[PDB]
């Protein structure tokens, strides 16, 4: 659909440029912002690509100047981290959005350096965005100087040279290419070799390389010769982790793989008594390469039982090794690629692999206290530590992996894990620091939780006050020393954990880091402002704000920065410059709201520079920093001339001038939370928008992308928090929204829907006396019943179930009978809970009644067309209703009583709602009570015997169903069956007269005809 | 490739056994049961899938018939091998047409790679040549014609000759030069070709000649028999130096007689009126085309669509079908971009401006600007090569010839006269002052005033700089003058504070270390009048910042006032640039603090920062983690302020502070490495580019560290004037000492990484294994792959000569094996701790024992190793006075530690202007000396030679000390 | 700026095998110095 959509603005250079245009700003933004939180992150990525694709060449894009320095830095921060999820090259896919943003190479260009590096994933590895690569190096070359570029491209120069190289092929290879690289080497004329220097990556014999002498058998030469047994491990690798080639050259790479493998398991010298034992540099990184293809291939059908049989082989071999070299580790660095792999097929062997050297490891030895004091399961905790302080992402996750079972296998000896417990906890606040908000928090989720729920566990066991000397202070003195500092998930984890490790352990939390909070203050005081630019200007004010939420902390001298405070306040980094001012407001919110500290300060003028700051605030450029300023304003409110010098402000704002924007409407909305006379002002500032060629102009227009109707909404908005007089904008508020409907000819919805009704919850008792004096009329009443079935007017609902039967009097008392307008009300307000229709009866038949008198008139060749649309429709929502009424109660003998109401119209009552309802009382012992009524019902012969007939769709369905779903008739009627049919008299049935009454005797023939 | 099949047939006669291998009670039996009965590996199940694997891909094929071939070859017994060579010879000359493979790793590569890796089949060098360079693996024919060559000799004259004549044009068609010209001298016999060659691998083609016309005369009717081979060096290099030369007009009448190619290119582009003789006589040679035949078939072409004889989309045709020949040469070649390739990156340029002209003279019968401009930028180095820059000049000249004659506010050209201008100052540039001169108002004063400077004539250079001045360059010549008086004159001349005042006025107004270090010595001139610092302020701030550890010693002396205004100047505006080295030295000592304190109060956050990680690397100081000792430094960049360089940027030039790497995390990996002085502490730092650069901070640093810093210093200096030159950039002699940034009295940090294993290590690595001939056998077995192990060993030739030269000149004492760092992915060689002291103690000139001379190649010892120590030597002498003008501020600070270190006090004050002077005029009579002679009957070194036949000498060598180990 | 050509299509040119042989060891070796402007494509044996 984004396909279709942005298609489209390709197609036109026209009006469908604007209705696009500002959303695509959010599209973008919200799609960086939702791929570090989704399931696939992979498809908020091909919806960018679908973007920057359907568009090229086009009009300004004058909106991407904004978001391109963090469009860049999002993907140059993941193509590094990123080695292909299902094998899909993921990592070209964020070159193709990288490479083809679509501006201009002008201004906008300029600062691309990030592109050099994703140059050369470009043109070395791809295919056909090889294309691509060339287009934006041809670009790169001509326009720009020499003295400006040359020192761009130094870093990758002799890099992107190489993969320039590969392409100058003759003519089996493109001519597109090759000749597009001829034109790009010589039209930089001198500066081809400019680079030509002597070599540095000389491949000094590496791990693949290594040549590993297996001893043959030959029959000419008749000795033991060696020969390398690697020849094919390049191609093994290769072929081994590649979807596209066949299967059975990936079978036949493992069976290479592994041959290799067990030639350096089995040559290992075993012991010669090892139960008796048992009383008393190139190839380990040629091994790590070889064991991790063997983890592979368990991801591989048909194979995984024969690459399991023997991972379970060498993890029990590697672990009497270390349990014979206490008289005197390949396979830790094999595991960590199969916890931090995709498939879960291999990251479940990885998940199995740990468990059987710890239960092989118990089968061993039995005492796990000994277990620990020298065993290899000692050895893959510092293991799981380090690798949370490594480089790449991946490496991350298998140490908070591993570490989570680490602690679900090993449970019962928890005192080994208190020795350990600030070195755990300090690993796994570095895992929330050097991660980039930008990569998916699959990592940073597992680490957030894990420092929660360990100090719940291993911390339920401490005494008291007395025991708090070094051990636990220094793990206090830890997570508090990173409280001021910037990456908020690292600032807000260390209160989440503080506070349960304080829940637990019950001590208060001021008297916990009591012994160093003043070693904190020092640097927070140090330097006031104006160094420690604005990422760590939000975070010196984080530890603050924090710290006055405990039940006592540092009750003098705050007021050295208080004042620079204010100052901040009363003056990308758009972004955290209103950032840094919305958490200015919440320190000085919380410097006065708080007793016992106001009455301190109150002798030198303070709170009255926070009161008047707090106001200048009040009309900011911005929106969410007034919804702060808000906050502090509703919560100071447990002066007067500054109220008045503060509506001087607002009164200004407030002028007759129809030019009031949407930030200070909310603001004035803000402030009627803490006279009228403006709705006399503010009906007569809409008017000036209201007149119709303002509206027919817009004429078909989508109402929600509209600029000039977001105005009149949020002036709408306002009527919610007026004086609470008793209105008389009852009237003239609601004929200004049906007049602002037929200008727009626009029936059933509109978005000043909603601002109308909330309204209308402020008003119940003179809204419904305004709607049931006019409640003949059509046009308004329509508006009503989208009113009651709106679930934001919870208090109109119970004034009109209260007051419900006083508007069934008025159809007791002539082409104004609303018979139509009652029944779209029952119905809106059953759609409210299915318990209200479950007590009505007598209105119930009082609406069919009065329906069943307007088709009468209805009826009628007078007029040629009085079949009107309301009165027809008013009876298929009845009937759909009067059915809702009906599986609320068991009986069987109610479905029967709708018949003989309806003999007026219609005939066979309405499809596709009770055909299928006959069909669930057809489809037990009462099954021979409903064939008990029919046999009733039915001699009233002056039921208008098309009704008579009509029960051939319910009595006789239920026979013709339970003879084919039962044997023959296998279940009362039938006594009374034969009383009155077969004793009848002639009157009656046993006449004979050619009329209509033979369909009704063919139901008594196909009767009979079944029970024999 | 058929050596699939191949191999099966191969792989069949391999018995395939079971035994292949390489040369509580109840869990102990559930395992030995696996790990030796389940284990048991057939030989089957290794090969068979190898079968599978190598109809795939089409390297194993290449990797595995070189494994399996000699081990084949090992069995086929004596008498048969004279059969099996004739038998191979067949198949090599079965043509299969072209033996159409001519792809990735085919058939002929992997059957010449299979031959050098077992001995006893010598396959004929003509033919090794044909195969090599036709289809690929040219370095697999260079294993073949060395090892014919050297090691033993094959008992035959006219097979080694052959020999000889085949590997001499596979280095021509590489273009490898050096090993053409030091395997003709190692070979040919006469002596006038021997002076010849090496005055033309050096580059002055006036001498060149003379001694090939004195060559052949010593032949005709002479004596000597001159071989057939050497005779086609003497008439196929004058004609080549004579076309290096530019004359034209000489072997125009020579071309004439006999008639080939020779004729249609001098005469030819040395078109319109003469096409019809010259269209017939390239279809003549048009056959068999060539890169160079399509140029001409295509400007005549081109200039046929000028005068509307050729239609346009005919050039289009005709540079198609070209540019894909061109395209097949380029596939010939190797893989890794040398030398070899820079003649066909400058045939690229051709058919650019071919399609471009094509366009310029067809909307012809104000875009011709941007053309025009686009033109004259496009244009190849300053040091290239006289031939490829003249090869341009005249396609320049002929294209805007046409828009002149079709021309007919100013609409004239004047460009023939900038491409001949640019084309006569890079004549000058390469040598040989007399190609370039056959083709503003302040200058010609200038000129005047430099010819009235080389004699004695001071008042009318005075006066000509005068009227110079009041019409740049003369601003400082004037002073130089005055300087060249004030030598002159007696040691109360004033003309130098009217000279120290007038380098001033223009060093605003790149090269302003040439004067800054003249600047900063006579200052130091005894000045105890002190006038030129009032003249100091009569009227240039990054460039001093090179000179730091000499201005921080020159405040505890005099000038003091003068020289803390030009630190305060730095400090305000480059912070990192002065913090490490100012941290270094802790009013004799209480100045700094005013500098400190200026450092503190502007930047107030990089001081700060800066300090936090100093102390962290002063309090802690395989592999080991930086998470345990130096925590700190893992949440560094987290709280890391604003921006910091990586330190040791700021000793070298890259003079504009912009593009210099930034730290950007610290890797957690403390390699300590047992070195030969203990063990370091070896950091790693990630770049912003992704670059790690790894440091080691060594914990203690004895008292040279504050002069070996002026030793790097010195060849700073030299090493960008030793770039900038075209002999010396040609060949890319980089200097490669390392930087090596101090950080606190005791603590300095220097730049090593993995493979920079020295040359003591290799030799405890063949012991732990456990002569000459060791550097041989270490990297051969390293380097597999020959292409490898050919460049690494030219390139560790071509890196010695620059270890040499530092070594002699400024003489530097006893070094031994573990003073000498090799590298092992590069070769480049640099030593440490250069202390030298400067007269001849005790001493063989230099290290060359044979352990070394044997890996040089006795083939790069005359074509590299003796041309690059002359070739060093003959810029440095004649840049702008390296061995005169920056040498004296560097010895005034040796003097006055070798006072220090004879004896506690220190004298000769007015003498020391005398002491300077002498020692200034050894080093410029070591370098100069060691130039060539300037008469042509030198050979064209003769005292490089005279050097290396010395410290070769096995009297000279173990005469001198026994712990310098003389024998590797 | 400057305004780029583009490449046509398609169109196969085929070099042929030329017959001849040199042997000779100076620089030259031909009618200029370098060699790969002045060698065969490739020559038939």
């Amino acid at each position: 659909l984004f396909k279709l959509c942005f298609m489209s603005v390709s197609l036109f250079p026209a009006a469908n440029e604007s209705v696009i245009l500002p959303h695509l700003n959010e599209l973008i933004l919200k799609s960086l912002k939702l791929s570090t939180t989704a399931k696939e992150p992979l498809v908020y990525f091909y919806l960018i690509r679908t973007l920057f694709r359907s568009i090229g060449g086009g009009r300004f894009e004058n909106l991407y100047k904004e978001i391109m320095p963090l469009l860049q830095v999002l993907l140059e921060s993941l193509s590094k981290l990123i080695h292909e999820a299902r094998r899909p090259q993921e990592r070209d896919i964020y070159v193709e959005l990288c490479l083809t943003v679509p501006v201009r190479l002008s201004v906008l260009v300029p600062h691309l350096s990030y592109l050099m590096k994703p140059l050369v994933y470009a043109l070395n590895g791809s295919q056909e965005s090889v294309s691509q690569g060339l287009r934006t190096l041809e670009l790169c070359v001509d326009n720009l100087t020499a003295e400006y570029f040359d020192p761009i491209i130094e870093p990758v120069i002799d890099d992107v040279m190489e993969a320039l190289s590969k392409h100058l092929k003759p003519l089996p290879y493109y001519h597109q290419h090759s000749h597009t690289t001829l034109r790009i080497l010589g039209k930089l004329g001198g500066r081809n070799r400019t680079f030509i220097k002597p070599v540095d990556n000389l491949k000094t014999d590496s791990e693949l390389f290594q040549n590993v002498e297996a001893m043959f058998k030959i029959h000419g030469l008749p000795n033991e010769v060696p020969l390398s047994i690697t020849p094919g491990l390049s191609a093994a690798f290769s072929l081994l982790t590649d979807p596209r080639p066949r299967i059975h050259y990936r079978i036949n790479s493992f069976k290479y793989i592994s041959g290799i493998f067990q030639l350096f398991l089995g040559a290992t010298q075993l012991p010669d008594d090892y139960a008796n034992r048992l009383k008393e540099d190139s190839q380990m990184e040629l091994l790590v390469k070889l064991l991790e293809s063997i983890f592979y291939a368990v991801s591989l059908q048909e194979v995984r039982e024969e690459s399991k049989a023997l991972i379970r082989g060498t993890c029990n071999h590697f672990i009497l090794l270390y349990f014979n070299k206490m008289v005197i580790n390949c396979i830790f660095d094999a595991i960590i690629y199969a916890l931090s792999s995709d498939n879960s097929a291999v990251r479940s062997m990885g998940l199995e692999s740990v468990q059987l050297i710890y239960d092989s490891c118990v089968e061993l030895f039995g005492n796990i206290d000994c277990a620990l004091k020298f065993a290899p399961l000692n050895v893959m905790c510092s293991k799981f530590i380090h690798c949370c302080f490594e480089e790449p992402y991946h490496k991350k996750l298998a140490g908070c992996i591993g570490l989570e079972m680490m602690l679900n296998s090993l449970d019962i000896p928890m005192k080994y894990f208190n020795a350990r417990q600030l070195e755990i906890i300090r690993a796994l606040f570095y895992v929330l620091r050097d991660t980039a908000p930008e990569l998916p928090c699959e990592v940073t989720n597992t680490a957030k939780r894990l420092i929660l729920n360990s100090l719940k566990e291993w911390n339920k066991e401490l005494t008291r006050n007395d025991v708090f000397s070094s051990v636990f202070q220094n793990l206090v003195s830890s997570l508090i020393v990173d409280l001021p500092n910037a990456n908020e998930i690292v600032r807000a984890t260390a209160q989440e954990a503080l506070r349960t490790l304080s829940e637990t352990t019950q001590v208060p939390i001021a008297t916990m880091i009591s012994p160093c909070k003043h070693i904190l203050l020092a640097p927070i005081f140090g330097k006031p402002l104006r160094a420690l630019p604005f990422q760590m200007q939000i975070g010196n004010i984080d530890a603050i704000t924090f710290c006055m939420g405990l039940e006592n902390s540092f009750l003098e001298y705050n007021e050295e920065l208080n004042r620079l405070v204010q100052e901040a306040l009363a003056l990308k980094t758009s972004e955290q410059l209103v950032r840094l001012r919305v958490v200015c407001i919440q320190l000085l919110s919380l410097a006065i709201t708080k007793p016992e500290f106001a009455a301190a300060q109150q002798r030198s003028n303070i709170r009255v520079k926070i009161l008047v700051v707090f106001f200048k605030s009040l009309c900011g450029r911005s929106i969410e920093i007034i919804r702060a300023a808000h906050g502090g304003l509703k919560a100071v409110i447990d002066p007067k001339e500054l109220l008045q010098n503060g509506l001087r402000p607002m009164l200004m704002n407030l002028s007759d001038h129809k030019k009031l924007t949407v930030a200070s409407l909310e603001a004035l909305s803000g402030l009627l939370k803490l006279k009228v006379g403006i709705g006399s002002k503010l009906l007569d500032h809409l008017l000036a928008w209201a007149q119709p060629r303002t509206l027919q102009q817009l004429g078909s227009q989508d109402l929600e992308n509209n600029s000039t109707v977001q105005i009149i909404v949020a002036i709408l908005d306002v009527f919610h928090l007026l004086p609470p007089t008793a209105h008389k904008f009852m009237n003239d508020l609601m004929n200004a929204l049906l007049y602002l409907e037929n200008n727009l000819h626009r029936c059933q919805y509109s978005p000043f829907r909603e601002p109308l009704a909330k309204f209308l919850d402020r008003f119940p008792d003179e809204s419904f006396e305004y709607f049931f004096n006019e409640f003949s009329k059509r046009e308004i009443t329509t508006r009503f019943v989208y009113f009651v079935g709106l679930d934001s007017c919870s208090s109109l609902r119970a004034k009109v179930l209260e007051s419900l039967p006083r508007v069934r009097g008025l159809l007791h008392q002539e082409k104004c009978v609303r018979f139509s307008n009652l029944v779209d009300l029952c119905e809106s307000l059953a759609a409210s809970d299915k318990e209200w229709i479950k007590d009505k009866e007598e209105l119930l038949g009082e609406l069919l009644d009065a329906g069943s008198v307007c088709l009468t008139l209805k009826r009628s060749s007078n007029v040629v067309s009085p079949l009107y649309f309301q009165v027809d429709q008013g009876f298929e929502t009845l009937q759909l209703l009067y059915i809702e009424y009906f599986k609320s109660q068991p009986l069987g003998h109610e479905k029967v009583f709708n018949f003989i109401d309806k003999i007026s119209k219609e005939g066979l009552p309405f499809v596709l709602e009770f055909d299928d309802f006959i069909f669930n009382e057809v489809v037990i012992p009462t099954v021979q009570q409903t064939l008990d009524t029919i046999i009733r019902m039915t001699p009233q012969v002056s039921s208008l015997d098309a009704r008579v007939y009509l029960y051939k769709r319910i009595f006789l369905p239920i026979c013709i169903y339970e003879s084919e779903m039962h044997g023959d008739l296998s279940r009362a009627w039938l006594k009374s069956f034969d009383s009155d049919v077969w004793k009848a008299t002639g009157p009656l049935v046993d006449d004979y007269t050619s009329t209509l009454e033979d369909r009704y005797r063919l139901e008594l023939m196909q009767l009979t005809a079944l029970l024999i | 490739p058929w050596l699939n099949q191949a191999l099966q047939l191969l792989y069949g006669s391999f018995h395939l056994d079971s035994p292949i291998r390489l040369s509580i009670i109840d869990f102990v039996a559930k395992h030995n049961e696996f790990l030796d009965s389940v284990r048991s590996l057939t030989a089957g199940d290794i090969l068979n899938p190898l079968i599978d694997i190598s109809y795939q891909s089409a390297e194993t094929i290449h990797n595995a018939w070189v494994v399996v071939f000699p081990v084949a070859y090992s069995a086929i017994e004596s008498r048969y091998e004279l059969e099996f060579t004739r038998a191979l010879v067949k198949l090599l000359f079965k043509d299969y047409h072209i033996r159409q493979q001519d792809a990735r790793p085919n058939v002929i590569k992997s059957l010449l790679d299979g031959v050098g890796k077992c001995p006893g089949l010598h396959l004929p060098p003509h033919l090794v040549k044909y195969l090599g360079s036709n289809y690929n693996a040219w370095y697999g024919a260079i294993k073949l014609l060395e090892e014919l060559s050297e090691g033993q000799g094959i008992d035959n004259q006219k097979i080694s000759d052959a020999n000889q004549d085949a590997l001499l044009e596979v280095y021509m068609s590489l273009q490898e030069d050096d090993m053409f010209y030091g395997t003709w001298r190692r070979r040919a016999k006469y002596f006038e070709t021997n002076a010849a060659l090496s005055y033309e691998q050096i580059g002055i083609w006036d001498k060149a000649l003379q001694l090939y016309e004195a060559a052949q005369i010593k032949a005709r009717s002479g004596v000597f028999p001159f071989g057939e081979s050497e005779y086609s060096l003497w008439e196929d290099h004058w004609i080549y130096c004579a076309e290096k030369l530019q004359h034209w007009e000489i072997l125009t009448e020579l071309a004439k007689h006999e008639g080939f190619t020779d004729l249609l290119l001098e005469c030819g582009w040395r078109w319109i009126a003469d096409r019809e003789p010259l269209e017939q006589s390239v279809k003549t040679v048009m056959d068999i085309p060539t890169p160079r035949r399509q140029i001409f078939q295509t400007f005549l072409a081109l200039q046929g669509f000028s005068q509307q004889k050729d239609t346009l989309q005919d050039v289009s045709r005709l540079c198609d079908e070209g540019i894909q020949l061109t395209l097949r040469k380029w596939n010939a070649l190797p893989q890794r971009v040398t030398r070899a390739h820079i003649g066909l990156l400058h045939t690229f340029q051709q058919y650019v401006e071919l399609m471009e002209a094509s366009q310029v003279y067809s909307s012809l019968v104000q875009e011709l600007k941007r053309v025009l401009q686009a033109w004259r930028e496009r244009l190849p180095n300053v040091w290239d090569d006289i031939n490829i820059w003249n090869d341009l000049v005249t396609w320049r000249q002929h294209v805007f010839g046409v828009i002149n004659r079709v021309y007919m506010a100013y609409r004239g050209y004047h460009e023939m006269a900038w491409v001949i201008n640019r084309f006569a100052h890079v004549a000058r540039k390469h040598e040989m002052p007399e190609v370039c001169i056959n083709q503003q108002k302040a200058e010609f004063f200038t000129l005047k005033g430099m010819f009235l400077a080389k004699l004695n004539a001071k008042d009318e250079a005075n006066q000509a700089f005068a009227t110079a001045v009041q019409i740049p360059k003369a601003w400082a010549e004037w002073g130089f003058f005055n300087d060249r008086r004030f030598k002159e004159n007696p040691e109360e001349i004033f003309h130098a504070k009217n000279a120290i005042s007038c380098y001033l006025q223009a060093a605003g107004l790149g090269k302003t270390r040439k004067l800054l270090c003249r600047i900063l010595w006579l200052i130091s001139l005894d000045d105890a009048a002190g006038s030129l610092a009032k003249t100091f302020e009569d009227h240039p701030v990054w460039y001093w910042i090179t000179f730091v550890p000499q201005l921080l010693t020159s405040l505890s002396h005099k000038e003091a006032k003068i020289v803390r205004h030009i630190l305060i100047q730095i400090a305000k505006s480059y912070p990192q640039s002065l913090h490490f080295q100012l941290r270094t030295t802790k009013q004799p000592w209480q100045d700094v603090e005013e500098i400190m304190g200026i450092l503190k109060t502007a930047y107030p956050l990089l001081a700060l920062s800066l300090e936090s990680l100093v102390d962290q690397l002063n309090q802690r100081f395989g592999k080991a983690d930086l998470e345990r000792v130096s925590l700190h430094l893992s949440l560094f960049h987290h709280q890391k302020f604003e921006d910091i360089e990586i330190p040791g940027q700021y000793l070298l030039h890259k003079d504009n502070n912009n593009h210099f790497i930034k730290i950007e995390r610290f890797l957690p990996t403390l390699d300590l490495v047992r070195g030969s002085n203990g063990c370091y502490k070896r950091m790693t730092i990630r770049g912003n580019d992704g670059s790690l650069h790894p440091f080691a901070v060594q914990f203690p640093a004895a008292r040279h560290c504050r002069r070996e810093e002026r030793i790097f210093q010195l060849f700073r200096i030299f090493d960008d004037a030793l770039s900038r030159k075209v002999q010396s950039r040609r060949r890319n002699i980089s200097l490669t000492l390392p930087i090596a940034v101090p950080l606190s009295p005791h603590i300095r940090i220097l730049n090593d990484d993995k493979r920079y294993t020295t040359l003591m290590g290799i030799y405890e690595e063949f012991c732990r294994r456990k002569p000459s001939t060791l550097l041989k056998d270490y990297y051969t077995e390293k380097f597999s792959n020959y292409e490898n192990y050919w460049l690494f060993r030219k390139q560790f030739t071509a890196q010695y000569a620059s270890f040499i030269f530092m070594t002699y000149i400024m003489c530097i004492n006893s070094r031994q094996p573990q003073k000498i760092h090799i590298n092992e992915g590069s070769g480049n060689i640099w030593t440490s701790e250069m202390l030298p002291t400067f007269y001849n103690t005790e001493s063989v000139p230099f290290r060359l024992t044979p352990n070394i001379q044997k890996f040089i190649g006795e083939a790069g010892l005359e074509g590299i190793l003796s041309v690059y120590i002359l070739v060093i030597a003959n810029s440095l002498s004649d840049s702008e006075f390296d061995m005169e003008q920056y040498l004296s501020l560097f010895v005034r600070d040796e003097v006055i530690s070798w006072f220090a270190q004879q004896h506690r006090a220190s004298a000769q004050t007015n003498q020391l202007r005398e002491i300077v002077r002498v020692n200034v005029e050894l080093l410029t009579k070591r370098v100069l000396q060691l130039n060539h002679i300037p008469n042509s009957q030198n050979v064209a070194t003769q005292f490089v030679l005279n050097l290396i036949s010395q410290a070769v000498n096995p009297r000279n060598l173990a005469y001198t000390d026994s712990a310098w180990m003389a024998y590797l | 700026t400057l305004i780029n050509q583009h490449i046509l299509k398609p169109a196969p040119p085929p070099t042929e095998i030329p017959a001849r042989l040199q042997v000779k060891p100076p620089q030259p070796a031909a009618m200029k110095i370098p060699n790969r402007p002045t060698l065969l494509g490739g020559s038939a044996i």
